[PDB]
DNA sequence: GGAGGTCAAAAGCGCAAAAAAGC
RNA sequence: GGCUUUUUUG
DNA sequence: GCTTTTGACCTCC
C-alpha cells in the first residue's frame, strides 16, 4: 500500500534487511532543545523558570523588603516569519512576568508584611525560533550549531612522563565545575603531592587539608594505617598480622612462641606467610634497630614536665624511646609506610608545610589569590568561603555532581551545588590509589566524559549572566529604600538583560550564518557539533588526540564526513539514527536479544553502558525467528571485534545505516570506496548549486525523500482534501469532511515563495507539483522547492559518461563536455545579487533621491522613472545608474553597478522611517501591495461569503422562502427577506449580525494591514530612507567551471566540444561527457564504475518503456512488463503488485518513467554486482557494461570497448567569472600607496614573500626591483613609467620605494633616531 | 577617513594621542595651583601608564581596550609581526599588471607558450595599446584611445596581436615552494576565461586541474623581457636546481599511449611480413590492414655521433613491432635504435628522453619532448583503454585460503584456553599468520593477472603479458602501483589503532566486494591519522623553511679561487649491508682538494684543482678507488662570499 | 661563599585566496 | 580602507 | 597548549 504522492512514480529499491526503526525527524536536536527553554515547567527544572527560581526572591541589606516571582508568559510576536524577513526586523516575542514586592515593619516581628503589590513587567525580546529550526535576526536566517566540551565532574590524567627527562609517570587529578573556579592535584617528580587554583603557582598540598580546621593528627588518621607498639620488659613488642607482610624483607628472624617462623635477613616468603595466618599469631617482640626508620604517628608529651617530648610525623631514635618509656607512654603509635603498598606521600609533603595553625595557611592562600594586598585574616576566610562553598558564586549542577558520584564509586547521583570536605578527601584517596597501581586512569576522548550543549542551554546561561546583573542592580536600587513610593517596574531594567540576550544572539563564535544553498547544506549545517566557541578547544591549541576518531563514536558521530583542512576532526556531524540523552550524552538505538531470538524491542544506549554489554552487526545474517543461523557471529564488546557464540549476545544495531551522517548516507554504494574519497565527495556533495530544472537522481540511496520533506523547502499539506485552485504562485486546498474543525472549518491557502536571494546568491524557487482536481493526504509534497523533484532530493543531473583518454583535454582531472550539454542549459544557473542604496542627512544639505542629476547625457536617464528608481525588467548593465541620490555642494553620490557585473533587475524595495512623506515610487510600491492583499483577503472573503449565504439559503429554503424566489433576488436581499417562522427569522436575522461581525473584523483587520502597510519603517539613526535594487543574471557553463561526481572525483571543464565530434556507438547516440580512467585506482574509489554500471541499466529499462509509449501498445503488456521489472532481485524487502493499480494509475506511472526507472540502494546492504548484472539482462545491453564506440572525427573503430553509462554530476559552486580578474592602473591605498586587494576593489595581486625568494634564486634582480619600487609605490617615478610607455620607450627610473620612508617616520615617533647617511 | 554618514572612522593612534595629550594638560594645570602631593602622584604615575600604553600595549599589564573589547593598535605592535610593517609591505607587497585565473590543460601548446584570455590580455596591456595606436594615427588623444579600446573595435584585435608576439610573461602558483614555481612563457590569445597551461610543466608546480588558480604578472622594460627569456623561459628549466634528475619526465596519460604502442602480440592481423620502412609501415596501420602491434621485419636506419662530432649512416634489418616503427619517426638521429624496442614504460621513457639532452644538446630534446607528448596523447586516445567493473579479476583460490586462516587460528585461541600461551604469544602468532596469507593471496592474484592464454600462429595456447586495462594501468607505472592493485582485488590487510597497536582480526575484504560495517569503520582510523598529519604538516614544514632563507639569505658567490687545500674526505655511506649511497653520485660534480693517487704508489689518478664528471667518474669505477678528499663549501677562506671552485658544479 | 638546581616569564606557532557580516 | 569574526577552496 | 630559551631565586656542597 502507498500514499498518493509515491503511487506516481514508485523507485525501485534493493536491500535484504527490514526496517525496525524508521528514520525520526532529522531535526530533533535542534528544536526539540529550544522546547524545553519557553515551555512552562512546573518541576522548576528547565529553561526560564529554572534560572528565575535560582535568582528570585531577592531582599534588601536591611531585610524590610523583598521582590518575588510569580509567573510568566511570552506574548504574541508583533509579525510572522516572511513579514519579519522582508522588514528586516527579528523575529521575537515580548517578555511578561509577574512581580511581587513585599513590605515588612521594622518595628514588627519578622515575616509581618506591610504591603502586597502586584503587576506585569516587560522584561525584554526574546528571539524565537521558526518552524525548521531557524533563527532570524535582521531579515537573514541564522542557525546555532551545538557545542561539544569537557563535562563537569572530576578526571585523572596522567602525562605519561613526558615533561621529565627520566620518563617517571605523573599522575593529576582535576575538578572541572559547570561554572566556578578549577581545583588540580599533581605529583612533582620529587614524589610529593601538591595542589594549586586556577593555574596559578603550585602549593604544597596539606595547606588545603588543614584550612578545613583538620589537625596533623587527624589527616594522618586519615591518610594512613596505624601500627600500635606496647612496652614490655625491655622490649616494645607490636601485633602482626600476615595481610601487612605485602613486599617486604625480613630484617630479623620473624619467630613467636619460641618458634621459628620465617628465616632472617632475606625477603618474606608466601609460604611463611601461610604457616604464620595458620599458627594465628598477633603479637611478637621486635628488636630496636627496626624502630631506627619508622615514624610516630601522634604527639606525645610529659605529664610533669608539660613540655612535647615528640610530636607527630617526626623521624624517633633511641633516646627519644628512653623518654618515652621513661615517661610511662607505653603505647606507641606509628605509620605503616610500605613504600610498594602505602606510600609516605603525605608525610613528605607534612614535611615541607611553611606553617601548621592554619592562619598562616589561609593568609598563604590569600596572597596566592591575589599577590601584593593587606592579609587581612577576615578577608582571607571570606575569599576562601566565597570561592569554593558559596552557592552563588560556585556550583557543579546536576550532571556534574552525578558523574562526581559515579567516579568516586558513591551510590546516590543527587547532591549539592558546593563540595564538601568529604569529597576532597575522598578524590585525594582515589589519586593515592591510583599513584598505588591501584585503579586505572580516566580517557579525555572517551564520549562518556563529552557532552552536547545545545542552543536551550546557551540561551539559559546568557539569561542568567543578565539576571545577576539586573539583580544587582535592583538590589542597589532598593538599598535606597522609599516608602512604597515606586511600583514594582522603575527598578527593573530590561536594556541589560535585553542587550545580552541579543549580542548572543547576533554577534558570537557558534550564532552562524547559515549557508542555504540547497536542502542537504542546510539539514547538515543544523546537524553540525562543534568543539571549538566558549569553553572549548581553538583552531590551534587542539593536539593530535582530540581530531582522532575513538571506539566510541560508532553510531553517535560520523566518522567519515567533517571539514577537511585547518580544523579536521573538531566538527563532525551527528549521526543519523543519534539522539541526545536527559543530561546530554550521545546515545544510540539497540535491539534486545532474549534467548537468541531478536525481538523489536528498542532500547536507547549511552556511551558508558555500551561497555558492559556485547554487541552484534548490523548485517548479522537472520533467519525467519530470530535465531542467528550460525552459532558463531561476529560482535564487538569493548573496543575490540571478536567472534562470539549466539548465546554471549545481548543487542544487535537496528539497520545499516545507523554508522553514517546524511550526506554520507545519500552517496549510492559507499561500501566500495575508500574513506578519503568518500569524505571529499560527501564534502563537495554538500556545496551543489541548484539548477534551472532538477532531475531526480537514477542511482540513489532511497532516503532522499526524507532529507526533502524534513527540511523545510517544500510546502506540505496540512489537511488531507481535494486542490482546488492551482497558480504559479499560489495554492489552494479544500479540506475533507473528517479533517475539518467543527466550526470556521473553510479551506487552506499556500502562498509560494518566487525568486527570493539566498545567503549564497542563489535563487531559492517553488514550482507545483499537483494538477487541478486530484486528491492530496497529510503529509504529501505540494511544491518542490529548490533542486527537489516530487519530494525527492535532486542536487544535480545525470549524464551519459564514457571513460577513455581523449586526445589530452582530459589530462589529469579534467572533463571534456559536448556541446549538447550546454545547448539543452542542463547546467545554466540563477544568480540573484543585491545593491543598496542609503539616504542619510549630513550637512551641505541631506541626501535627497530625485531624477535630477547633473553632467549626466540623456542614456543615463532613460533608465529611470520621473522618481529616480529604475523600472522593473529593465536590461541594466555596467557601469549605468540605479538610484539618483545628490547633496548640494550638487555631488553626484548615485548608487552605480559595480563594475563587471550585468543583469535584469526583477524588484526594488524601499524602506521609510517613520513620519516622513513618501516619493510616489513607494507611493506605487505601497498602492500595489494593498491591492495584492486585498485581492487575496477578498477572495477568501468571496469563498466565506458563499459559504455563509449556502447556508442562510439553506435556512431559507426550511423557512418557508421558494428556492427560485430566494435564486432570483440579489445576493444581500436576502437577509432582509421576512420569516413567518420565529425562529427561523431569528436565524436568518443572526447569520445576518455574524455576516456583521465576519465583514466588521475582515474590516479591522483591513486597517491593521493598511495601517502596517503604511506604517514607517525602523531603521538606523540617523538614515532617512533606504532603496535596494536585486539582480538576476542566468550563468552557463563555460570552460574553467568545477563539476564533480558524488564519489569524489571532481574536476575542471576543459573544452566544449561540437557534438559532431563526440564519440558514438552503433546507435548513433553520443556520449556527453568523456572522463579520465587513470584516476579511478590511484584514487581507488572504485564506486563510481559500479555506480555506472548501474545506471546503464536503469536507462535500459526506461528506453524499453519509451519503445511500448510510442506504438502504444496495450495496457496489458506494458503492465506486465513493469511488474516483472520490479520483482527482479533475490529476496529484495519491497513488494509492488501492480494489480490493485488502476488502469490510469499505471499509465500515469509509466509515462513518468519514460525517463529511466530509478533504483535505489541503502548505503551498507548494496545491491551485489549479480544482481547488476541480471538487470542489464532485462534489456538488450551487454552483460560486461562495456560497448564499442566509434571515434567522431575519424570514424575508426576503437580496439578496446570501453565503458558507457550514466552518472550523477553536480555543478559546484566555483565559477570563471566570478574569480578571474585582472588590473593595469586603478585605485591606491591611502597611508602605504601600495595598490588595493580583492576583486570587487579592482585591486592587483600579491607578490608574496616566497615569490621573492623564488625570483631571488634566478640571476633576476632586474624584474624583482621593477615589483618592488616601479608597479608597487614610487609614486613620484612610476607616473613616468606610464608616460614613458605610451610614447615607446621601455625604460624605469629607480626611485625609492614610499613604504619604506613610512616606516622610518614610525621608528622616529619612538625615542629611536634613524637616518640616511651621505652618498 | 570618513565613511558614509557624519560618523568618522578613527584609529588607536589617534585615541591613544589625544589620551595622553589631554592628561599632559590636566596635569600641567593642576600643578599650576601646586595641588597636595598626594594628588600629583596619582596622576604622574597613571600619565606613565598612558605613556607606556601609546609606546607599547598590553607589555607591562592589563592592556587598554576600546569598544571592541579589544587592545589598540600601537607604535610596537604596527612594526611587529605579520600583520606588522616589514612583513606585510615591505618584504613583500601588491604589484600592478597583475592578474588570477582557473587552470585548464591545453594539449596544442608547444612547450615554451601558454594561453591566455581575451578581457586578461586587453585589461594587462592596455597602456602598451594606447601607445601603439598614437604611433599608427588611428587616434590622436589618449582619451580618444581609451574610448575605442573599450568598444572593442576590430582595429584593437589586431593592434593587440602585433603588440603580444613576442612579449613574455610570468606564472607562479602560490605557494611557490622551490624556484620552478615561476616560469615565464610566450602567451597566445584564446577564447572563453581560463588560462591554458602545458600539461608537460604542470608536475613542476606541483599543480593539479582541481580548481587551482594562477596568477599572471608582466615584465615592463627591455632588462626584465630579456631577463625573464633568457633565464625564467620553460625551455631553460629542465634540471631541477636540487639534483641533476630532468623536471620534464612525461607522465599519466602520454606514458600509457607509448606503453600500449610497443607491446607485441603474439598473434595479430597482418603478422610476419617485411616492410621497406617506418614511413610505409604508418601507412599500414591506418589503412587497417595490419594490427598496431605485432611482429614484423622492418628496414631502419640510424645514426651515430660515434666519430668526430660526425654522424655515419648504417641500415639492416630489425625484429620489431609496427607500433614501434611508427614511434621511429620522432627520435632524432643520434640516438641508437635498442633505445625504443622494449615496453616503454614510465621509468624507461623519461631515461631515453634524458639520453639525448647526453648527445643532442637541448633544441632537439625540447623538440623532441614535444613531439613524445603528441605522440603519447594520439595514441593513448586512439587506443580506448577503459576500466570497468569485469577488470578487477578476483583471484579463485583466495576463498579458500582464508579457510585455512581461520582453522590456524582456531588452534591457537585454544592454547590461550589451556593457558600454555600468553597475551603477547598469541597475538604475535596471529599477526604473522595473518601476515603469511595475506602475502599468499597478494602472490595469488598477482599470478593469476599478469598472465593469458591466446591462439598463437600454429593452434596452440601459449602464454603472454596480459592486456587487462588495469595491469596495463600499473606496469606501465602510468598511475598506481601494486598496493592498489592489492587493495583492489587481494585482502585490504592489517589496520591498526590510533595509538599505534595492530588489530588481531584483519579485513578480509576488497574494494571490488562489498565491506560489512565494522570492517569500514576500523578502516577509517588511519585515514582520518593520514588527513590530520597532511593538514597539520603543511603549518609546520613552510615555516621552517622561511627559518633556512634568513640564515642562507647573504651567500653568493664572488671569487674564482680561494686558494686553499684544506678539504673532507668522502667515503661511501655503509650500514654493513648493501650500500646506501656509493661513491660516485657523492663525489660527482665537485673539485679535488688533493690530487687522486692509484692504489698503486706515487701514481696520479687525477690532477688537483679538476671538476669531475662522467669522464673522470667511470675512470675512478673503472681503477675502483676507495675514497678521495674533496674541497668543500664549508672549509673555503673567501670571507663575505664562497669560492667559486668550492662550491663546485652547479646543478642546473 | 658560590656554582649548581629549580622555578617563572617572554616569544614564535603557512600562504594565497575568496565570501560574507560587524565595528 | 583599517580591524574583528567566522565559512570555504587550494 | 607546545616548546624553547633565558633570567632569576633557592640551596646544597
Ligand atoms: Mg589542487
Ligand atoms: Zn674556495
Amino acid at each position: 500500500v502507498y500514499s498518493y504522492t509515491e503511487k506516481k512514480r514508485i523507485r525501485k529499491d534493493f536491500g535484504k534487511r527490514p526496517q525496525v526503526l524508521d528514520v525520526p525527524y532529522l531535526l530533533s536536536i535542534q528544536l526539540d532543545s529550544f522546547q524545553k527553554f519557553i515551555e512552562q515547567d512546573p518541576e522548576g527544572q528547565y529553561g526560564l523558570e529554572a534560572a528565575f527560581r535560582s535568582v528570585f526572591p531577592i531582599q534588601s541589606y536591611s531585610g524590610n523588603s523583598e521582590l518575588q516571582y510569580v509567573s510568566y508568559r511570552l506574548g504574541e510576536p508583533v509579525f510572522d516569519v516572511q513579514e519579519c524577513q522582508i522588514r528586516g526586523v527579528t523575529y521575537s516575542a515580548p517578555l511578561r512576568v509577574k512581580l511581587r514586592l513585599v513590605i515588612y515593619e521594622r518595628e514588627a516581628p519578622e515575616g509581618t508584611v506591610k504591603d502586597i503589590k502586584e503587576q506585569e513587567v516587560y522584561m525584554g525580546e526574546i528571539p524565537l525560533m521558526t518552524d525548521n529550526g531557524t533563527f532570524v535576526i535582521n531579515g537573514t536566517e541564522r542557525v546555532i550549531v551545538s557545542q561539544l566540551h569537557r563535562s563537569p565532574g572530576v578526571f585523572f590524567d596522567s602525562d605519561k612522563g613526558k615533561t621529565h627527562s627520566s620518563g617517571k609517570v605523573l599522575y593529576n587529578a582535576r575538578i572541572i565545575p559547570y561554572r566556578g573556579s578549577w581545583l588540580d592535584f599533581e605529583f612533582d617528580p620529587k614524589d610529593n603531592l601538591f595542589v594549586r587554583i586556577d593555574r596559578r603557582r603550585k602549593l604544597p598540598a596539606t595547606i588545603i587539608l588543614r584550612a578545613l580546621n583538620y589537625t596533623t593528627e587527624q589527616i594522618l588518621d586519615l591518610f594512613f594505617e596505624k601500627v600500635i607498639f606496647e612496652i614490655r620488659d625491655n622490649k616494645l613488642q607490636m601485633e602482626l598480622v600476615p595481610e601487612r607482610l605485602r613486599g617486604e624483607t625480613a630484617s630479623f628472624d620473624i619467630e613467636a612462641n619460641g618458634k621459628v617462623y620465617v628465616e632472617k635477613g632475606r625477603r618474606i616468603t608466601a609460604r611463611h606467610i601461610r604457616q604464620l595466618e595458620k599458627d594465628d599469631v598477633k603479637l611478637i617482640e621486635v628488636p630496636v634497630e627496626y624502630i631506627a626508620g619508622k615514624v610516630v604517628a601522634k604527639d606525645y608529651i610529659d605529664e610533669s614536665t608539660g613540655e612535647l617530648i615528640c610530636a607527630a610525623n617526626m623521624e624517633l631514635s633511641l633516646d627519644l624511646l628512653a623518654k618515652l618509656s621513661q615517661s610511662g607512654h607505653k603505647r606507641i603509635e606509628t605509620l605503616f609506610t610500605n613504600d610498594l603498598d602505602h606510600g609516605p606521600y603525605i608525610s613528605e609533603t607534612l614535611r615541607v608545610d611553611p606553617t601548621n595553625d592554619r592562619l598562616s595557611a589561609l593568609v598563604e592562600i590569600y596572597r596566592m589569590m591575589r599577590p601584593g594586598e593587606p592579609p587581612t585574616r577576615e578577608a582571607a576566610e571570606s575569599l576562601f568561603e566565597n570561592l569554593f562553598f558559596s552557592e552563588d558564586r560556585y556550583d557543579l549542577s546536576a550532571v556534574g555532581r552525578m558523574k562526581f558520584n559515579r567516579s568516586l564509586l558513591r551510590e546516590e547521583i543527587e547532591g549539592s551545588g558546593i563540595l564538601s570536605k568529604d569529597d576532597i578527601i575522598d578524590v585525594m584517596k582515589k589519586l593515592i590509589d591510583i599513584r598505588n597501581g591501584k585503579g586505572e586512569v580516566d580517557d579525555i576522548d572517551h564520549l562518556g566524559n563529552r557532552r552536547i550543549r545545545s542552543v536551550g542551554e546557551m540561551a539559559e546561561n546568557q539569561f542568567r549572566v543578565g539576571l545577576v546583573r539586573v539583580e544587582r542592580a535592583v538590589k542597589e536600587r532598593l538599598s535606597l529604600g522609599d516608602l512604597d513610593t515606586l511600583m514594582p517596574q522603575d527598578m527593573i531594567n530590561a536594556k541589560p538583560i535585553s542587550a545580552a540576550v541579543k549580542e548572543f544572539f547576533g554577534s558570537s563564535q557558534l550564532s552562524q550564518f547559515m549557508d542555504q544553498n540547497n536542502p542537504l547544506s542546510e539539514i547538515t549545517h543544523k546537524r553540525r557539533i562543534s568543539a571549538l566557541g566558549p569553553g572549548g578547544l581553538t583552531r590551534e591549541r587542539a593536539g593530535f588526540e582530540v581530531r582522532d576518531v575513538h571506539p566510541t563514536h560508532y553510531g553517535r558521530v560520523c566518522p567519515i564526513e567533517t571539514p577537511e583542512g585547518p580544523n579536521i576532526g573538531l566538527i563532525n556531524s551527528l549521526s543519523v539514527y543519534a539522539q541526545t540523552n536527559e543530561y546530554g550524552f550521545l546515545e544510540t538505538p539497540y535491539r534486545k536479544v532474549t534467548d537468541g531470538v531478536v525481538t523489536d524491542e528498542i532500547h536507547y544506549l549511552s556511551a558508558i553502558e555500551e561497555g558492559n554489554y556485547v554487541i552484534a552487526q548490523a548485517n548479522s545474517n537472520l533467519d525467519e525467528e530470530g535465531h542467528f543461523v550460525e552459532d558463531l557471529v561476529t560482535c564487538r564488546s569493548k573496543g575490540e571485534s571478536s567472534l562470539f557464540s549466539r548465546d554471549q549476545v545481548d543487542y544487535m544495531d537496528v539497520s545499516t545505516q545507523q554508522v553514517v551522517s546524511v550526506g554520507a548516507s545519500l552517496i549510492p554504494f559507499l561500501e566500495h570506496d575508500d574513506a578519503n574519497r568518500a569524505l571529499m565527495g560527501a564534502n563537495m556533495q554538500r556545496q551543489a548549486v541548484p539548477t534551472l530544472r532538477a532531475d531526480k537522481p537514477l542511482v540513489g540511496t532511497g532516503m532522499e525523500r526524507a532529507v526533502a520533506v524534513d527540511s523545510g523547502v517544500t510546502a506540505v499539506a496540512k489537511r488531507g482534501g481535494v486542490v482546488q485552485y492551482v497558480d504559479a504562485s499560489r495554492i489552494v486546498i479544500k479540506v475533507n469532511e473528517d479533517e475539518m474543525y467543527p466550526g470556521e472549518a473553510g479551506i487552506d491557502i499556500y502562498n509560494l515563495t518566487k525568486y527570493t536571494r539566498s545567503n549564497q546568491n542563489t535563487c531559492i524557487n517553488q514550482m507545483p507539483c499537483v494538477s487541478l482536481g486530484e486528491p492530496v493526504e497529510r503529509g504529501d509534497v505540494l511544491a518542490d522547492g529548490p533542486s527537489t523533484d516530487l519530494g525527492e532530493l535532486a542536487l544535480g543531473q545525470n549524464m551519459r559518461v564514457a571513460f577513455m583518454p581523449w586526445n589530452g583535454y582530459n589530462f589529469e582531472d579534467s572533463i571534456l563536455v559536448s556541446e549538447r550539454v550546454v545547448q539543452e542549459d542542463r547546467f545554466t544557473t540563477i544568480h540573484i545579487q543585491e545593491l543598496a542604496c542609503v539616504s542619510r542627512d549630513t550637512k551641505l544639505g541631506p541626501e535627497e533621491i530625485t531624477a535630477d542629476i547633473p553632467n549626466v547625457g540623456e542614456a543615463a536617464l532613460s533608465k529611470l522613472d520621473e522618481s529616480g528608481i529604475v523600472y522593473i525588467g529593465a536590461e541594466v548593465t555596467g557601469g549605468d545608474i540605479l538610484v539618483g541620490k545628490v547633496t548640494p555642494k550638487v555631488k553626484d553620490s548615485s548608487l552605480r553597478v559595480p563594475n563587471g557585473v550585468s543583469g535584469t533587475v526583477i524588484d526594488v524595495q524601499v524602506f521609510t522611517r517613520d513620519g516622513v512623506e513618501k516619493d510616489k515610487r513607494a507611493l506605487e510600491i505601497e498602492e500595489m501591495q494593498l491591492k495584492q492583499a486585498k485581492k487575496d483577503l477578498s477572495e477568501e472573503l468571496q469563498i466565506l461569503e458563499a459559504g455563509l449565504f449556502s447556508r442562510i439559503r439553506a435556512v431559507l429554503v426550511a423557512g418557508g422562502v421558494e428556492a427560485e424566489k430566494l435564486d432570483k433576488l440579489p445576493r444581500d436581499r436576502w437577509l432582509e427577506l421576512g420569516l413567518t417562522d420565529e425562529e427561523k427569522q431569528n436565524q436568518l436575522e443572526q447569520l445576518a449580525e455574524q455576516y456583521d461581525e465576519l465583514k466588521h473584523e475582515f474590516e479591522k483587520k483591513l486597517e491593521a494591514k493598511r495601517r502596517k502597510i503604511t506604517q514607517g519603517d525602523d531603521l538606523a539613526p540617523g538614515v532617512l530612507k533606504i532603496v535596494k535594487v536585486y539582480l538576476a543574471v542566468k550563468r552557463r557553463i563555460q570552460p574553467g567551471d568545477k563539476m564533480a561526481g558524488r564519489h569524489g572525483n571532481k574536476g575542471v571543464i576543459s573544452k566544449i566540444n561540437p557534438i559532431e565530434d563526440m564519440p558514438y556507438d552503433e546507435n548513433g547516440t553520443p556520449v556527453d561527457i568523456v572522463l579520465n580512467p587513470l584516476g579511478v585506482p590511484s584514487r581507488m574509489n572504485i564506486g563510481q564504475i559500479l555506480e555506472t554500471h548501474l545506471g546503464m541499466a536503469a536507462k535500459g529499462i526506461g528506453d524499453k518503456i519509451n519503445a511500448m509509449l510510442k506504438q502504444q501498445q496495450e495496457v496489458a503488456k506494458l503492465r506486465e512488463f513493469i511488474q516483472r521489472a520490479y520483482d527482479l532481485g533475490a529476496d529484495v524487502r519491497q513488494k509492488v503488485d501492480l494489480s490493485t493499480f488502476s488502469d490510469e494509475e499505471v499509465m500515469r506511472l509509466a509515462e513518468n518513467l519514460r525517463k529511466g526507472m530509478p533504483i535505489a540502494t541503502p548505503v551498507f546492504d548494496g545491491a551485489k554486482e549479480a544482481e547488476i548484472k541480471e538487470l542489464l539482462k532485462l534489456g538488450d545491453l551487454p552483460t560486461s557494461g562495456q560497448i564499442r564506440l566509434y571515434d567522431g572525427r575519424t570514424g575508426e573503430q576503437f580496439e578496446r570497448p570501453v565503458t558507457v553509462g550514466y552518472m550523477y554530476m553536480l555543478k559546484l559552486n566555483h565559477l570563471v567569472d566570478d574569480k578571474m580578474h585582472a588590473r593595469s592602473t586603478g585605485s591606491y591605498s591611502l597611508v602605504t600607496q601600495q595598490p588595493l586587494g580583492g576583486k570587487a576593489q579592482f585591486g592587483g595581486q600579491r607578490f608574496g614573500e616566497m615569490e621573492v625568494w623564488a625570483l631571488e634564486a634566478y640571476g633576476a634582480a632586474y624584474t624583482l626591483q621593477e615589483m618592488l619600487t616601479v608597479k608597487s609605490d614610487d609614486v613620484n617615478g612610476r607616473t613616468k613609467m606610464y608616460k614613458n610607455i605610451v610614447d615607446g620607450n621601455h625604460q624605469m627610473e629607480p626611485g625609492m620605494p614610499e613604504s619604506f620612508n613610512v616606516l622610518l617616520k614610525e621608528i622616529r615617533s619612538l625615542g629611536i633616531n634613524i637616518e640616511l647617511e651621505d652618498e | 577617513v570618513p565613511l558614509d554618514g557624519g560618523r568618522f572612522a578613527t584609529s588607536d593612534l589617534n585615541d591613544l594621542y589625544r589620551r595622553v595629550i589631554n592628561r599632559n594638560n590636566r596635569l600641567k594645570r593642576l600643578l599650576d595651583l601646586a595641588a597636595p602631593d598626594i594628588i600629583v602622584r596619582n596622576e604622574k604615575r597613571m600619565l606613565q601608564e598612558a605613556v607606556d600604553a601609546l609606546l607599547d600595549n598590553g607589555r607591562r599589564g592589563r592592556a587598554i581596550t576600546g569598544s571592541n573589547k579589544r587592545p589598540l593598535k600601537s607604535l610596537a605592535d604596527m612594526i611587529k609581526g605579520k600583520q606588522g610593517r616589514f612583513r606585510q609591505n615591505l618584504l613583500g607587497k601588491r604589484v600592478d599588471y597583475s592578474g588570477r585565473s582557473v587552470i585548464t590543460v591545453g594539449p596544442y601548446l608547444r612547450l615554451h607558450q601558454c594561453g591566455l584570455p581575451k578581457k586578461m590580455a586587453l585589461e594587462l596591456f592596455k597602456p602598451f595599446i594606447y601607445g601603439k595606436l598614437e604611433l599608427r594615427g588611428l587616434a590622436t588623444t589618449i582619451k580618444a584611445a581609451k574610448k575605442m579600446v573599450e568598444r572593442e573595435e576590430a582595429v584593437v584585435w589586431d593592434i593587440l596581436d602585433e603588440v603580444i608576439r613576442e612579449h613574455p610573461v610570468l606564472l607562479n602558483r602560490a605557494p611557490t615552494l622551490h624556484r620552478l614555481g615561476i616560469q615565464a612563457f610566450e602567451p597566445v590569445l584564446i577564447e572563453g576565461k581560463a588560462i591554458q597551461l602545458h600539461p608537460l610543466v604542470c608536475a613542476a608546480y606541483n599543480a593539479d586541474f582541481d580548481g587551482d588558480q594562477m596568477a599572471v604578472h608582466v615584465p615592463l622594460t627591455l632588462e626584465a623581457q630579456l631577463e625573464a627569456r633568457a633565464l625564467m623561459m620553460s625551455t631553460n628549466n629542465i634540471l631541477s636546481p636540487a639534483n641533476g634528475e630532468p623536471i620534464i619526465v612525461p607522465s599519466q596519460d602520454v606514458v600509457l599511449g607509448l606503453y600500449y604502442m610497443t607491446r607485441d602480440c603474439v598473434n595479430a592481423k597482418g603478422e610476419g611480413m617485411v616492410l621497406t620502412g617506418p614511413k610505409e609501415a604508418e601507412r599500414l596501420y591506418r589503412s587497417g590492414l595490419a594490427s598496431l602491434h605485432a611482429r614484423v621485419k622492418v628496414r631502419i636506419t640510424e645514426y651515430e655521433k660515434d666519430a668526430n662530432g660526425e654522424l655515419v649512416a648504417k641500415t639492416s634489418l630489425k625484429d620489431t613491432t609496427v607500433g614501434r616503427a611508427i614511434l621511429w619517426m620522432i627520435v632524432p638521429k643520434g640516438l641508437p635504435y635498442s633505445i625504443v624496442n622494449q615496453a616503454l614504460g614510465k621509468k624507461a621513457i623519461s631515461k631515453m628522453l634524458n639520453t639525448c639532452y647526453r648527445i643532442l644538446g637541448l633544441k632537439p630534446t625540447v623538440i623532441f619532448a614535444d613531439q613524445i607528448m603528441y605522440t603519447g596523447f594520439a595514441y593513448a586516445a586512439r587506443s580506448g583503454a577503459s576500466v570497468g567493473i569485469d577488470d578487477m579479476v578476483i583471484p579463485e583460490k583466495k576463498h579458500e585460503i582464508i579457510s585455512e586462516a581461520e582453522a590456524e587460528v582456531a588452534e591457537i585461541q585454544e592454547q590461550f584456553q589451556s593457558g600454555l600461551v600468553t597475551a603477547g604469544e598469541r597475538y604475535n602468532k596471529v599477526i604473522d599468520i595473518w601476515a603469511a596469507a595475506n602475502d599468499r593471496v597478494s602472490k595469488a592474484m598477482m599470478d593469476n593477472l599478469q598472465t593469458e592464454t591466446v591462439i598463437n600462429r600454429d593452434g596452440q595456447e601459449e602464454k603472454q603479458v596480459s592486456f587487462n586495462s588495469i595491469y596495463m594501468m600499473a606496469d606501465s607505472g602510468a598511475r598506481g602501483s601494486a598496493a592498489q592493485i592489492r587493495q583492489l582485488a587481494g585482502m585490504r590487510g592489517l589496520m591498526a589503532k590510533p595509538d599505534g597497536s595492530i588489530i588481531e582480526t584483519p579485513i578480509t575484504a576488497n574494494f571490488r566486494e562489498g565491506l560489512n560495517v565494522l570492517q569500514y569503520f576500523i578502516s577509517t582510523h588511519g585515514a582520518r591519522k593520514g588527513l590530520a598529519d597532511t593538514a597539520l604538516k603543511t603549518a609546520n614544514s613552510g615555516y621552517l623553511t622561511r627559518r633556512l632563507v634568513d640564515v642562507a639569505q647573504d651567500l653568493v658567490v664572488t671569487e674564482d679561487d680561494c686558494g686553499t687545500h684544506e678539504g673532507i674526505m668522502m667515503t661511501p655511506v655503509i650500514e654493513g649491508g648493501d650500500v646506501k649511497e656509493p661513491l660516485r653520485d657523492r663525489v660527482l660534480g665537485r673539485v679535488t682538494a688533493e690530487d687522486v693517487l692509484k692504489p698503486g704508489t706515487a701514481d696520479i689518478l687525477v690532477p688537483r684543482n679538476t671538476l669531475l664528471h662522467e669522464q673522470w667518474c667511470d675512470l675512478l669505477e673503472e681503477n675502483s678507488v676507495d675514497a678521495v678528499k674533496v674541497r668543500s663549501v664549508v672549509s673555503c677562506d673567501t670571507d663575505f662570499g664562497v669560492c667559486a671552485h668550492c662550491y663546485g658544479r652547479d646543478l642546473a
